[PDB]
RNA sequence: UCCUCCUAAAGAGUAACGGAGGAGCACGAAGGUUGGCUAAUCCUGGUCGGACAUCAGGAGGUUAGUGCAAUGGCAUAAGCC
RNA sequence: GCCUGGCGGCCGUAGCGCGGUGGUCCCACCUGACCCCAUGCCGAACUCAGAAGUGAAACGCCGUAGCGCCGAUGGUAGUGUGGGGUCUCCCCAUGCGAGAGUAGGGAACUGCCAGGC
């Protein structure tokens, strides 16, 4: 069980995705739940310090974004080409 | 699939007719029936036809798969062709032989009027 | 000793390395090595590195190898001038880049590639080291 | 070694490309050694000994997307 | 030439009074024998079959024809268009006509005569009635010395299983073994 | 000297004793044309049968073949009857 | 309105597998053949004279998603144009960018005509 603070991600593309990763952030997404896809910004090393536990993937977690809070489940990951660091991650509505 | 071999022979013909466009006469038969239809110069619809389904033939013929029933359709489609004034009509045999009931239909269509 | 299957054609072209290509997910085991750099790897180097591990691991495992020689190289006499031409095949080589895992392990708990890799890294290019299994 | 030759001078390129003038006959596609990858459709045909889909009437090319999976035909437009 | 009359009266058809079949299209039917006679090493004789050209039509109710090979070089010698056999195939009335001599009078030579083994059974109940080599039937000029060749016969059925194809062995009698 | 696939750069000819090969002929038929046909390979079983032998069944198929080379295609068959 | 067939327009979200259902119009099997036509033998194939028997098979209709098929959104590889860093690679600014995978879809669409109930 976890609760994390997220922010709606409003600027997308390669150089912006690399910019986040230099400025303590990284891209992610929320989809499913019979609702439209949402793009989000997360803390780069602080979520990497969190996801290395089974209870991040075996059970739901809360995301706090857009002035509400919702439960999701972790769906997918992209790792760095030669490092365990987070490049991009997927979530699905729970 | 010996049924599909007749469809292959029809693909051969359909491709060969595709470069012609225009008004087309298609003949089709089965062990109890025979019919002939005139397809429009846009290919999208029929104009006129003749078929062993009409009680004008089907009540007078003792079997609709007969030679004289094929001639009855030939003599009807030629008569309806004269009503709609069709010329330069390309013939199509639906993958069948021309010999037999399609020839016996055509032989009588050129007896009810112009060739055909 | 490692001597790959005779090439369909008598000679090959060496080719350029892009110096990245992800391949970090272990599929012949659960753990492996860190590459994090780029260069050329030879058949004698991977057999000398296999010898270094064979001497420390005895017969445990085995260990699986995801790098194999890709090209034979043409070699000729040193005195031949510049111009004509390419010699016969001599040594076999491959290319390495940061995303490589090189070697894959699972059946060798804590006695290989868990505390150090220095003894096998001393036989190889690009100052390599071990990696821990990726589980999340 | 050597003597692989390949020889010299051969082309048959770029003649089946983009917007046409619609007032003389055109090759439509001159792709080498064509036997079934393309073929012809609609009002036009091409049966030349050099596998050219040359249309026998004056018109423009349709650049048609119809045809089964990876088999697409040389056809002339209606205007 | 009487089986044609009886095969239309009750043989594997009176079944339809006690079992759930509304037509003969769900019951066992027999209508074919794809006959052949091989030549073997005849290429090293090339003179006997040059005069015995109707010697298969002497037992089958159809027109004789020599079959030409589909092979042009072989480890036993063959040549392009060489005659490799004769068929004289039985269907319908000529098949029922031909069947009236099988097991009934084909007894001049035997090798088990109690049912051998159910080869080529196809899981349907396809029955063996071959003779390995011709045994000669009474017709005309059959009492003399004359040579004989290889002859094998399988009767194949439209049945779906040997559980239901065996309704033929419940209407006729012949020696059978699996 | 001629000829294919590739190098040759998502516009074209094209380099270096560049990469895999060929051509100086063949077939009056292996050409024209109407209608058809559909591999191969393997399994099953059938006297004379060393050993591949027959005719029929089953699996199965841009995998057979194409005068010759390399390449692209293939039943609307350009493959064979 | 639903059904059966055809000309098709279209031919990888009509495909593969799995479970039901139909003989009425239709079709397939099927009745018979030295008759028209036919087997390099065989009514198998293709005919011709057709309804005695079915819906076995093939065919049509319908359900069922494990999948071919369709497939977001984001990211990644890639990159045009400027520029950074002892530099055949890394890093950035600005403008573009897949394929594959994931969520998810999905057991065909549609115009004309004849007949059926």
């Amino acid at each position: 069980m976890f609760t994390i603070n997220a922010e709606v991600r409003k600027e997308q593309g390669k150089g912006a995705s690399r910019r986040l990763r230099a400025a303590n952030k990284f891209p992610a997404i929320i989809y499913g739940g019979k609702e439209a896809p949402l793009a989000i910004e997360l803390d780069h090393d602080k979520v990497m310090n969190m996801q290395a536990k089974a209870e991040f993937y075996s059970e739901v977690l809360t995301i706090v974004v857009d002035g509400k809070e919702i439960k999701v489940k972790a769906q997918d990951v992209q790792r760095h080409p030669y490092k365990p660091k987070l490049q991009h991650i997927d979530f699905v509505r729970a | 699939d010996k049924k599909s071999a007749r469809i292959r022979r029809a693909t051969r013909a359909r491709r060969k007719l595709q470069e012609l466009g225009a008004t087309r006469l298609v003949v089709h038969r089965t062990p109890r029936h025979i019919y002939a239809q005139v397809i429009a110069p846009n290919g999208s619809e029929v104009l006129v036809a003749a078929s062993t389904v009409e009680k004008a033939i089907a009540e007078q013929l003792k079997y609709t798969g007969n030679k004289d029933a094929a001639a009855a359709v030939g003599k009807a489609v030629a008569e309806r062709a004269l009503e709609k004034g069709i010329k330069d009509v390309s013939f199509d045999r639906s993958g069948f032989q021309y010999h037999g009931r399609v020839q016996a239909l055509a032989d009588a269509a050129r007896e009810a009027g112009l060739q055909f | 000793m490692l001597q790959p299957k005779r090439t369909k054609f008598r000679k090959m072209h060496k080719g350029r390395n892009r110096g990245l290509a992800q391949g970090t997910d272990v599929s012949f085991g659960s753990f492996g090595l860190k590459a994090v750099g780029r260069g050329r790897l030879t058949a004698r180097q991977i057999e000398a590195a296999r010898r270094a591990m064979t001497r420390a691991v005895k017969r445990q495992g085995k260990i699986w190898i995801r790098v194999f020689p890709d090209k034979p190289i043409t070699e000729k006499p040193l005195a031949v001038r510049m111009g004509k031409g390419k010699g016969n095949v001599e040594y076999w080589v491959a290319l390495i880049q940061p995303g490589k895992v090189l070697y894959e392990m699972d059946g060798v708990p804590e006695e290989l590639a868990r505390e150090a890799f220095k003894l096998a890294a001393a036989k190889l290019p690009i100052k390599t080291t071990f990696v821990t299994k990726t589980v999340m | 070694g050597g003597s692989t030759r390949n020889g010299r001078d051969s082309e048959a390129k770029r003649l089946g490309v983009k917007r046409f003038g619609g007032e003389s006959v055109l090759a439509g596609s001159i792709i080498v050694r064509q036997r079934g990858t393309k073929f012809h459709a609609g009002a036009n045909v091409g049966c030349g000994r050099d596998h050219t889909l040359f249309a026998k009437a004056d018109g423009k090319v349709k650049f048609e997307v119809k045809g089964p999976k990876n088999r697409k035909f040389i056809s002339i437009e209606a205007e | 030439a009487k089986l044609h009359d009886y095969y239309k009266d009750e043989v594997v058809k009176k079944l339809m009074t006690e079992f759930n079949y509304n037509s003969v299209m769900q019951v066992p039917r027999v209508e074919k024998i794809t006959l052949n006679m091989g030549v073997g090493e005849a290429i090293a004789d090339k003179k006997l079959l040059d005069n015995a050209a109707a010697d298969l039509a002497a037992i089958s109710g159809q027109k004789p024809l020599i079959t030409k090979a589909r092979k042009s070089v072989a480890g036993f010698k063959i040549r392009q268009g060489y005659p490799i056999g004769c068929k004289v195939t039985l269907r319908g009335e000529r098949m029922w006509e031909f069947f009236e001599r099988l097991i009934t009078i084909a007894v001049p030579r035997i090798r088990d005569f109690r049912g051998l083994s159910a080869k080529s059974f196809d899981g349907r109940g396809n029955y063996s009635m071959g003779v390995r080599e011709q045994i000669i039937f009474p017709e005309i000029d059959y009492d003399k010395v004359d040579r004989v060749r290889g002859l094998d016969i399988t009767i194949t059925t439209t049945a779906k299983s040997d559980e239901e194809g065996r309704a033929l062995l419940a209407a006729f009698d012949f020696p059978f073994r699996k």
